[PDB]
């Protein structure tokens, strides 16, 4: 599977930006673009050897972990640290079979009891997304945490917090130029901070956005989708145009 | 284009 590398050590706005653009460019073929928004590969019929991309993360601590992302939804399904690999609990048999193809030379494989959806991770972590800081400092911490789970050094709530940091700074940032932007701003200003409601509500709505755009009537939505501004106020989007700067990838819905 | 959230 293709491997895309990022290191927090000496990270800049340009090196993060280029990383996210490489992830996007390896997730999609670029042949399928609707409303100027690229569509990810269709799960149905997708050959196993095209199913996954790997993201190798390194940090100042000189530790490395490799995440596996499903090309069908850009989301993290598991990771490797050294000679151990760890997978979220698959939703079904076919996804269970699919993950057997990842990290196959590793000596210890484990499937967690819990899936990798946010509600489950936030419970394990004992913190919601709105209370977990993101930025290059958090990501450096999170890479160490996932590495030291393989040694016994990381406890479950820290591991779950660290998944939440990685999924937002990698998967969600690939899905949304707006979220890639939030991370670029944190790196620019050397800040760490939690996401605001606008970010959280977009993450929660990605699947529904994908469907509203792809089943739209030449860009016009059959019904509105509610999002949230940074101050938490709600508002409605009625068509694709205002989302083209915001959403970078969509899950495949229809031909 | 990120103005919609401000």
């Amino acid at each position: 599977y293709p491997i895309i590398n990022f290191t927090t050590a000496g990270a800049t706005v340009q090196s993060y930006t280029n990383f996210i653009r490489a992830v996007r460019g390896r997730l999609t073929t670029g042949a399928d673009v609707r409303h100027e928004i690229p569509v990810l590969p269709n799960r149905v019929g997708l050959p196993i050897n095209q199913r996954f991309i790997l993201v190798e993360l390194s940090n100042h601590a000189e530790l490395s972990v490799t995440l596996a992302l499903d090309v069908t939804n850009a989301y993290v399904v598991g990771y490797r640290a050294g000679n151990s690999a760890y997978f979220f609990h698959p939703d079904n048999q076919e996804d269970a079979e699919a993950i057997t193809h990842l990290f196959t030379d590793v000596q210890n494989r484990y499937t967690f009891a819990f899936g990798g959806n946010y509600d489950r991770l936030e419970q394990l972590a004992g913190n919601l997304r709105e209370n977990i800081e993101l930025g290059n400092g958090p990501l450096e911490e999170a890479i160490s945490a996932l590495y030291y789970y393989s040694t016994g050094g990381t406890q479950l709530p820290t591991l779950a917090r660290s998944f939440i940091i990685c999924i937002q700074m990698i998967s969600e940032a690939a899905r949304f130029q707006y979220i890639e932007g939030e991370m670029r701003t944190r790196i620019r200003y050397n800040r760490r901070s939690a996401p605001d409601p606008s970010v959280i509500t977009l993450e929660n709505s990605w699947g529904r956005l994908s469907t509203a755009i792809q089943e739209s009537n030449q860009g016009a939505f059959a019904s509105p989708i509610q999002l949230q501004r940074r101050n938490g106020s709600k508002f409605s989007v009625y068509d694709v145009s205002i989302l083209i700067p915001i959403i970078a990838l969509m899950v495949y819905r229809c031909a | 284009g990120f103005g919609l959230f401000d």
